Parts: structure tokens; C-alpha cells; sequence
């Protein structure tokens, strides 16, 4: 086609989806995982992760308010996850790392799992 | 604005 | 912070938002325009036009599943800027620029406006 | 990746 393209849209919509989450607006799920509960917007859910997008595709799962996730995952690896999903901003630290790297593998998001082994690979 |  | 930052992510999520779209994955709105109805996510509209992010943070219009613009509003105009919402590409042509405009006013859409009019200046 |  002959469109054109505005380089800050994509950019300025996330932050914009941010922010509705931070004021919690339209979040229509929560993720609990272990003590610890995490509103969200399904379709945001779906776009950054491999496994929310199987679940919410699901003709039964998709009407859920509530998601469960495995009694072995960290709730500080997720919700670094989840501010990674609304912001493109991961904060990865040698405290973190490991947690964040299964939860990213469990969560499915390819992109995370290789920059934890490329900074896991660098420490040995 | 730029072309794609 | 000490973050890292993933420079397409924010591209990615568009892309998948679209992508939901196109096979009606959790759109949870209808916009009627005349004779012409457009289903999309409440969140993705909110997120792009200042008019869709009043609608729906008021107390009663952010529980309806279908939402009618003014008779004005022309459908091809309103189709291009929702591409332009969830691909960040705008279809502004000759034959489509004074009613691409005009909606992108009523949307509350301050870049499309701005590229709108210095392309009609540039005309002239 | 790159450092924001
Ligand atoms: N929502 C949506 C969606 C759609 Cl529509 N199409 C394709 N992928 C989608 N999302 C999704 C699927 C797999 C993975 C990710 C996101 C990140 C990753 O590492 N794996
Ligand atoms: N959703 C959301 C939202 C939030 Cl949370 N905060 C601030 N603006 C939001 N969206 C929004 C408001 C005004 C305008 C636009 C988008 C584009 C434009 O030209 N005007
Ligand atoms: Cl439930
Ligand atoms: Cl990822
Ligand atoms: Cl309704
Ligand atoms: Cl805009």
C-alpha cells in the first residue's frame, strides 16, 4: 500500500494500556499466583505470552475471570513479567534471573527466555 | 510520520 | 532503573491486537457508523482517540456492547483510522483526506489531525 | 534488547 506510518504509535499505545492497568480500567482477569493476585487485560495477556494466548483462545477458559497458575511459580518473577508485557522494560537482576527465566519459559515468551540464558551464559 |  | 528494553515489543503486541481482531478474539465493542458496524477492543480504542478514552471510562457507557457515532461520521473514514489504530499505518489518500480528517477530529486523534493538515497545506 |  502507499500509507504512512506514525513511529511512536505502537510505543504510545502500550503506555497508554499501562496506565489503564495501573488505574485498573477494563481489566477483566486476575492471575493469582501462590498469596499473590495480578489484575490484567486478557488481550494483553494473549499478545505477549505463548501460554495466556492458548488459554484465552480456549472456548471455556476464554470466560474466565480467574487464572490459576503452577504452585512452583514466583510471584516476583511474574509480576516482573507482567511489567515487561505492559512497558517492553525487564527489570533483570542477578537476584532475579533464575525466577524469571522458568517464568518466562512457563509463561511461553521466547524473546525473555533467550536474553536470561545469553546473560546466564556470561556469568559462567 | 515516515514512509514504511 | 536498571532495566533492559525490547525494541519491537510494543510493535509485537500491536500486531498480535490486530491480529485478535481479525478473527474477533475478545472484542468486546461494536461501533456503528450509519450503515456500517466495526467490532473491536475497548482498551485498544481507548488507548488511541481521547473521545473512545471518555466513552469508556464513563461509569455507564463502559458497560455497552455497542456505541453509535454521529450520522456525520463517514464509515470509510472511521475504517481507515481504526487500521491506523491497531497497525500504526494510516491510508491517507486524495480522495479520502478531508473525511479522514474530520473523523480523526471527532476521535480525538491529535497526530492524524496534524499529518491531515499539513498534508492539505502542502495542496494549496 | 538494548540498555533505554
Ligand atoms: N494474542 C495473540 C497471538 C496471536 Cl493472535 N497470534 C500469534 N501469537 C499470539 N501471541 C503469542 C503467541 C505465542 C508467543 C507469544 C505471543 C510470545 C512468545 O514468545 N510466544
Ligand atoms: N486509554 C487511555 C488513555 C489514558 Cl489511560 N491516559 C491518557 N490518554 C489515554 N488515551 C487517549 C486520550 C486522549 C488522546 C489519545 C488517547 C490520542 C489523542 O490524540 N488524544
Ligand atoms: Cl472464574
Ligand atoms: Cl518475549
Ligand atoms: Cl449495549
Ligand atoms: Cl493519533
Amino acid at each position: 500500500d502507499s500509507c504512512i506510518q506514525f513511529t511512536r504509535h505502537a510505543s504510545d499505545v502500550l503506555l497508554n494500556l499501562n496506565r489503564l492497568r495501573s488505574r485498573d480500567i477494563l481489566t477483566d482477569v486476575v492471575i493469582v499466583v501462590s498469596r499473590e493476585q495480578f489484575r490484567a487485560h486478557k488481550t494483553v495477556l494473549m499478545a505477549c505470552s505463548g501460554l495466556f494466548y492458548s488459554i484465552f483462545t480456549d472456548q471455556l477458559k476464554c470466560n474466565l475471570s480467574v487464572i490459576n497458575l503452577d504452585p512452583e511459580i514466583n510471584p516476583e518473577g511474574f509480576c516482573i513479567l507482567l511489567d515487561f508485557m505492559y512497558t517492553s522494560r525487564l527489570n533483570l537482576r542477578e537476584g532475579n534471573i533464575m525466577a524469571v527465566m522458568a517464568t518466562a519459559m512457563y509463561l511461553q515468551m521466547e524473546h525473555v527466555v533467550d536474553t536470561c540464558r545469553k546473560f546466564i551464559k556470561a556469568s559462567e | 510520520w515516515v514512509i514504511p
